């Protein structure tokens, strides 16, 4: 029950973690599904990443998100090593030691969206829209596809995801606050969460909104 | 900076 994907590496390293996929009769996918167990990261010597997609991903989804060190050694040393002594520990843009990752892994249950309720206030850049919903979901979160079909009520809280400089004629974003009665945040806002394992507060990602 | 893969998500 083994299914990885590869972030950031050059041919010539997919091949290796190829090679070492089928010694260790590991299933080896172009793209990530809820299927993914491992995510094999292009790191620095101490296991710092930058910032992908399926790293975002494998975060929100609770996988193993690992080194390529950990191919290159499992290589050197002919036999599989342990996941958890090459376990990303951080990224370029979020910090170097947080571990996401290993937050996630183990809080399956304490889900940092837990009874939020965003929604993606389309477009985006370099990213599905889709792909940050199920980012969302796999967080806890529910998604909203329209600005009126928020859930309004009791206990449950409104977001607006939005990733301004992805506009046309923009300002239309500035907007939005005279259409409901939802905070708004920049995209940042779910990338830094998703991140770190943990649940930002709004105010450094808060739009701000004309009435 | 290069990027060599995927579309990298950077400084704020
Ligand atoms: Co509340």
């Amino acid at each position: 029950r083994m299914s990885m994907v590869v972030s950031g590496l050059t041919p010539e390293e997919f091949m290796l973690v190829y090679k070492f996929a089928r010694k260790h009769h590991i299933t080896l996918t172009n793209l990530i599904t809820e299927e993914t167990t491992h995510v094999v990261m292009k790191t620095d010597a101490e296991f710092v990443c930058e910032r992908t997609l399926k790293y975002f991903l494998g975060i929100a989804g609770g996988k193993w998100v690992v080194s390529y060190f950990w191919v290159t050694q499992s290589i050197k040393e002919r036999k599989m090593l342990n996941e958890h002594d090459f376990e990303v520990r951080g990224d370029v843009v979020n910090g170097r030691n947080h571990q996401g990752p290993k937050r996630a892994r183990e809080s399956q249950d304490r889900k940092i969206f837990r009874g939020l309720e965003i929604c993606c206030y389309g477009p985006f850049t370099n990213m599905p829209t889709d792909q940050l919903e199920w980012m969302v979901q796999l967080c806890g979160a529910s998604v909203v596809k329209e600005l009126s079909s928020f859930t309004l009520g009791t206990g449950v809280h409104p977001i607006v995801v939005v990733q301004p400089d992805a506009w046309t004629e923009d300002n239309g974003f500035h907007a939005i606050g005279q259409m409901c009665e939802a905070p708004v945040v920049t995209r940042e806002w779910v990338l830094d969460s998703v991140a770190l394992y943990q649940c930002q507060e709004l105010d450094t990602y808060l739009i701000p909104q004309i009435p | 900076p290069t990027r060599v893969s995927s579309p990298v998500f950077g400084a704020t």
